[PDB]
C-alpha cells in the first residue's frame, strides 16, 4: 500500500530534554503502520548554516517530514526551505506572523488573547517586557492597538536592557500606585526574569503581571510566596481533565513501572499524533508516497519540489483530534485554529481561574 | 594585468546605483591594478538567494564583495562574512552591533535626528515607520522618549498593498485627525515619501502649522517642490552637498552620461545610495593600494573552496584586506569617509535641511562631536 | 482649478461658482476633498432616462 516506514526528520536543540522525552514515548505509543522512524539530530536551532546543513541533509536522507525547534534567528530560513522543497516543518515553537503552508505550527497564538486580557482590566498604560527572540510582530500588534485606544505602553526588549536598565524602569514604575507589566517570552527566559523582578518589588504591593505564556503552571511560582502581586496568564493544558489526565496516567505508569509535563512537552507529544495521523489518512485515502534513498540533492536552482510533499501537507492540515493540548486542529495558513486558552490569576498562591478564551467569543469569565 | 577580483551584489532594481557603481570604476582605475567586478542581480531580501549569490562569488576567489542587504537578509551576510573572512562594503543601513568584516559606508542617522527633534523643541509628536524597512532608528526615539521628555505616537506604514494605498493612507491622516497630531516624523525609503507626501498634499495638511521631518539621508533625492509652497514646515538630512567641488565636479559629469548607458545617471542629482556606491569603489581601490604600497601579499593560492566546507578555516589574508579596508581615509560624494574598528563611518558629517519657498536650504550640519550646529 | 490647488485655496473658507452650463463636463474630483463650496450649473441631467 504504502511503504511500512516513514523516517521523520527532528531539528532538537539539546541532546537530553523533556521535549525529547514527550517525543520518544508519543512515538513507542502507535500500532498502527506506517511506522514513524524518527532520525534527528542536536543542531543550534538559532543558526542558519547549521539548519541548512541539518534540513538538506534530511532531505537528501529522504524524511518525509521534519519536526523541529526554531528561533526567530532561523524562521526566514525554514519558512523558504520549506516553500521551495515541499518538505512539511511540524514545530512547537512560538508561532510566526508570516510563514507558509508547509509550516505546521502545533502552538496556538497568544496575542489576541492577550489584547482581551488587557482591554478587560481596562489598562491604560503599561510595561511591555519581550522576547526579541520571537516577538517583534507581536510588538507592533500591540503598538497597533495602543494608538486606536490610546494606551501608553512602554517597550522593553529582554534581550537589550541590563540589571541596572531593569532597576531604573522599576524605579520609574513605583513612582506611580499601580504598577502594570506585561512580560511575553519564553519559559526559560521567564524564569529567569522572575527572580530579577521579584526582588526588584519588594512588598508587591500595587503590581500587576500578564504573563504572556501557555504555561502558567509550569513557572516556579514560589518566587511569589507572600509577594502582593497580582498574576494572570494562561494555561494550554488541563491534566484533570479525562483525555490529558488519561494519557498522563499511561506514561507516569511508563516511568514508573520502569515531573509534571510543560506545555511545549505537550506539544511536542501531540505533534507526533499530528503526524501519525496526517500518514494514517493517506493510507485510507489510499495515495502512494515513496522517496528517494539515493540521496536527491538539496540546493539547485531552480529549487525542484518533492512532488508529493503536497500530499503530505494538505493531511498534516486536515488533521482532527483531541490531544494532550485540547483540540488539535490547523487553518490553511498552517496555525493551530478552534482552541480554547483558559485565563489564570494568582495572588498570595490564589490559584483561581478567571474564564477562558477562544477565537469566536474572544474572553468570557468563569458596611 | 594586475586583475583583483571582486563580488557585486546587486538588488534587482538598483540601476542607478550599477550606474554609479561603473563610473566609479572608470574614475578610479588605474595602471597599478583593475577592480575587476562579478556582478549578481538578485533578490535581496530571500536569504537563500543571498546565500547562493555570496558562495558563488566566495567559490569564484573574490578578494572582497561590494554589495546591498535587507533586514530580512542582513544575518546572512554578516555571518557568512564574519566566518570566512570576506569584507563586505556596502551602501545599506549600518548593523545593530559590531559585526566585523562589514564595512558600512552609511553614516548612522539616529544621532542628527534626535538632535533635530530636541532642537525644535518638540514634545508630542508622530512617528510614521516602515516596518518593511526596520524598526532600529523607532527604537533610538522610543528608548530617549523619557529622558527627553517626549510623547510619541508611533504608526507602522510598512504594510500597505499597493492596491489601496490612497486610501490607507488617507485613513492614517484622518485619525491623526484625533489627537490633533501636526509634528510628524517620516522615516521610510524615498519612494514611500514621495507616495506619503502625495497623499498629505491630496488632504491639505501641507499647510502651515504642520511640520515634517524626513528621516532618511536623502533630503533632495526625492520631488520636494510639490510641497515647497503649502506653509508646511519639512526638514531632513543630506549628506551629499552640492556646493563641494567634488560633487560639483562629479555631477557636471554625471548629467552628461548617456542615459542609455548608464540607467538613472542623465540628472542633476544623485540618490545617496549611489553617491555612496561610487565612494565604495573608491573605497575598495584606496585599500588594495594601500596593501601595495606596505607590500603586504593578499594573493590567494589555491582555490577558496565552498562556503559550506567543514570545518570552516578562514583564509589568513581575510584580517588584512579588512584592516586595509577600515583604515582608508578619503574624501568623497558624501564627504570625508573615515572607519572606527567596527566598520562604521566616524567623523562624517550630516547636512541638516529645511525647505523654503525657494527650495532646500542648509540650516546648519550635524557632527560626531559637534552634534547640531545652527549655520551662519 | 489646477492652480487654485497648488496655492492651497480649494479649503474651506473659499468658495467658487462655475459659471458654465457644464459643471460636471471637467474634472471636479481633484477639488472634492479640500473643504471649499463649488457651485455651478448643469443642463444635462444624467438621471433622466
Ligand atoms: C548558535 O548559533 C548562533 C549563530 O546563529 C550563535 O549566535 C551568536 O551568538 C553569540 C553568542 O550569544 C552572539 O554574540 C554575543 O553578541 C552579544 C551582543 O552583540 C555580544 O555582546 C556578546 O559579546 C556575544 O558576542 C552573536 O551575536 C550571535 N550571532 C548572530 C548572527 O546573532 C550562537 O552563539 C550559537 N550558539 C552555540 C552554543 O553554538
Ligand atoms: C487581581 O487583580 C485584579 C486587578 O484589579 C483584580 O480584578 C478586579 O476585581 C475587582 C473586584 O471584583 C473588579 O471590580 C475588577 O473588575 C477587576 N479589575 C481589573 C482592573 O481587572 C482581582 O480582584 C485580583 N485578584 C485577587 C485575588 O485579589
Ligand atoms: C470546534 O472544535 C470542536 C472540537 O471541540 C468541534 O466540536 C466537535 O465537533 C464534532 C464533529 O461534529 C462533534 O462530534 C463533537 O460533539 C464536538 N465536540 C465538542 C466538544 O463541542 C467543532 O465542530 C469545531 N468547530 C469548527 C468551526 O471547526
Ligand atoms: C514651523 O517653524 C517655526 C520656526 O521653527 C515654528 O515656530 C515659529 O517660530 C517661533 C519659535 O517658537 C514661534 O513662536 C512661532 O509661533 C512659530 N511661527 C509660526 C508662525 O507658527 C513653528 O511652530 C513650526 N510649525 C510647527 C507646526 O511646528
Ligand atoms: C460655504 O457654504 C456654507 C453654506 O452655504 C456657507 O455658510 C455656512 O452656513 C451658515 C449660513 O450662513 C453660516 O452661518 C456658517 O458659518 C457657514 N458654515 C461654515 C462652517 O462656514 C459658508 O460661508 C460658505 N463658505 C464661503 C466662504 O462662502
Ligand atoms: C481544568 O478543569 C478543572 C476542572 O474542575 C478546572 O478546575 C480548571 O479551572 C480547568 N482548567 C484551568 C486551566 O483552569
Amino acid at each position: 500500500n504504502f511503504p511500512n516506514n516513514i523516517q521523520i526528520g527532528g531539528l532538537f536543540p539539546n541532546q537530553q530534554s523533556q521535549e525529547h522525552a514527550a517525543f520518544r514515548f508519543a512515538l513507542s505509543q502507535l500500532t498502527e503502520p506506517p511506522k514513524l522512524l524518527p532520525q534527528i539530530d542536536i543542531v543550534n536551532i538559532s543558526d542558519s548554516f547549521e539548519m541548512t546543513y541539518r534540513f538538506c541533509s534530511q532531505f537528501s536522507k529522504g524524511v518525509y517530514a521534519i519536526f523541529g525547534f526554531y528561533e526567530r534567528r532561523t524562521v526566514n530560513m525554514l519558512t523558504s526551505f520549506c516553500g521551495a522543497l515541499h518538505v512539511c516543518f511540524i514545530t512547537p515553537s512560538f508561532p510566526v506572523d508570516t510563514s507558509n503552508q508547509f509550516v505546521l505550527q502545533l502552538r496556538p497564538e497568544l496575542q489576541e488573547a492577550l489584547i482581551s486580557i488587557i482591554d478587560h482590566y481596562k489598562w491604560q498604560t503599561f510595561v511591555y517586557i519581550y522576547d526579541a527572540d520571537r516577538g517583534l510582530s507581536v510588538l507592533q500588534r500591540v503598538l497597533d492597538t495602543a494608538a486606536e485606544k490610546n494606551w501608553q505602553v512602554t517597550a522593553v526588549n529582554i534581550l537589550t536592557t541590563t540589571e541596572e536598565g531593569y532597576r531604573m524602569l522599576f524605579q520609574d514604575l513605583e513612582k506611580k500606585k499601580e504598577r502594570l507589566v506585561v512580560v511575553d517570552c519564553e519559559s526559560e527566559r521567564l524564569n529567569a526574569i522572575l527572580g530579577q523582578i521579584v526582588k526588584l518589588e519588594k512588598n508587591g504591593i500595587g503590581y500587576h503581571y500578564i504573563l504572556a505564556n501557555l504555561g502558567f503552571m509550569d513557572i516556579d511560582l514560589n518566587k511569589f510566596k507572600e509577594s502582593g502581586a497580582n498574576v494572570t496568564g494562561f494555561q494550554l493544558v488541563n491534566y484533570t481533565d479525562t483525555i490529558p489526565a488519561r494519557i498522563m496516567q499511561q506514561w507516569r505508569t511508563s516511568d514508573s513501572r520502569d515531573k509534571r509535563p510543560k506545555y511545549t512537552s505537550a506539544l511536542t507529544y501531540d505533534g507526533v499524533k499530528v503526524m501519525a495521523e496526517a500518514f494514517q489518512s493517506l493510507r485510507r485515502q489510499r495515495i502512494d508516497i515513496s522517496r528517494r534513498g539515493n540521496a536527491g540533492d538539496c540546493l539547485a536552482n531552480p529549487a525542484v519540489p518533492w512532488g508529493q510533499g503536497i500530499d503530505i501537507q494538505r493531511a498534516l492540515q486536515q488533521v482532527r483530534f483531541e490531544g494532550l493540548t485540547g483540540n488539535v486542529q490547523f487553518n490553511e495558513k498552517g496555525r493551530r485554529t478552534n482552541y480554547t486558552l483558559h485565563v489564570i490569576e494568582m495572588k498570595h498562591d490564589g490559584i483561581r481561574k478567571i474564564g477562558y478564551w477562544n477565537e469566536d467569543d474572544k474572553f468570557v469569565p468563569a458596611y | 594585468s594586475n586583475s583583483i577580483q571582486i563580488g557585486g551584489l546587486f538588488p534587482r532594481g538598483a540601476d542607478q546605483e550599477y550606474s554609479a557603481f561603473r563610473v566609479g570604476m572608470v574614475q578610479f582605475s588605474t595602471s597599478e591594478f583593475r577592480l575587476t567586478p562579478h556582478i549578481d542581480n538578485l533578490e535581496v531580501a530571500n536569504s537563500f538567494a543571498v546565500t547562493n549569490a555570496f558562495c558563488s562569488q566566495f567559490s569564484r576567489g573574490v578578494y572582497a564583495i561590494f554589495g546591498f542587504y535587507d533586514k530580512k537578509s542582513v544575518n546572512t551576510i554578516t555571518s557568512f562574512c564574519g566566518t570566512l573572512h570576506v569584507s563586505f562594503i556596502t551602501p545599506s543601513f549600518p548593523t545593530d552591533g559590531t559585526h566585523p568584516f562589514v564595512i558600512q559606508m552609511r553614516p548612522d542617522l539616529k544621532g542628527a535626528l534626535l538632535s533635530l527633534i530636541e532642537y525644535y523643541q518638540w514634545d508630542k509628536f508622530a512617528y510614521l515607520y516602515d516596518s518593511d524597512r526596520g524598526l532600529s532608528t523607532l527604537q533610538a526615539v522610543l528608548d530617549s522618549a523619557a529622558e527627553k521628555k517626549w510623547q510619541v505616537t508611533a504608526i507602522n506604514v510598512g504594510n500597505i498593498n499597493n492596491d489601496k494605498k490612497d486610501e490607507t493612507y488617507r485613513s492614517l491622516f484622518q485619525d491623526l485627525e484625533l489627537k490633533k497630531e501636526r509634528r510628524v516624523i517620516l522615516d521610510c525609503e524615498r519612494d514611500k515619501v514621495n507616495d506619503i507626501v502625495d497623499q498629505v498634499i491630496t488632504i491639505g495638511k501641507h499647510v502651515k502649522g504642520y511640520h515634517y521631518i524626513i528621516a532618511n539621508l536623502g533630503f533632495t533625492d526625492g520631488d520636494l517642490l510639490k510641497i515647497q509652497f503649502g506653509g508646511a514646515n519639512v526638514s531632513g538630512f543630506q549628506i551629499v552637498d552640492y556646493d563641494d567641488s567634488l560633487v560639483s565636479k562629479f555631477i557636471e559629469r554625471w548629467s552628461t552620461l548617456e542615459e542609455k548607458e548608464y540607467p538613472g545617471a542623465h540628472t542633476a542629482t544623485i540618490k545617496y545610495t549611489s553617491a555612496l556606491t561610487y565612494d565604495a569603489v573608491q573605497v575598495m581601490t584606496e585599500a588594495f593600494r594601500n596593501l601595495r604600497k606596505q607590500r603586504i601579499e593578499i594573493s590567494r593560492r589555491g582555490n577558496a573552496g565552498d562556503c559550506l566546507a567543514n570545518p570552516a578555516v578562514p583564509w589568513g589574508q581575510g584580517v588584512e584586506i579588512e584592516r586595509a579596508l577600515k583604515q582608508v581615509q578619503v574624501e568623497g560624494l558624501s564627504g570625508n569617509i573615515k572607519f572606527d574598528q567596527n566598520g562604521k563611518r566616524i567623523n562624517y558629517t550630516i547636512n541638516i535641511m529645511e525647505l523654503k519657498t525657494n527650495g532646500p536650504r542648509k540650516i546648519g550640519y550635524w557632527s560626531e562631536v559637534d552634534k547640531m550646529v545652527v549655520t551662519l
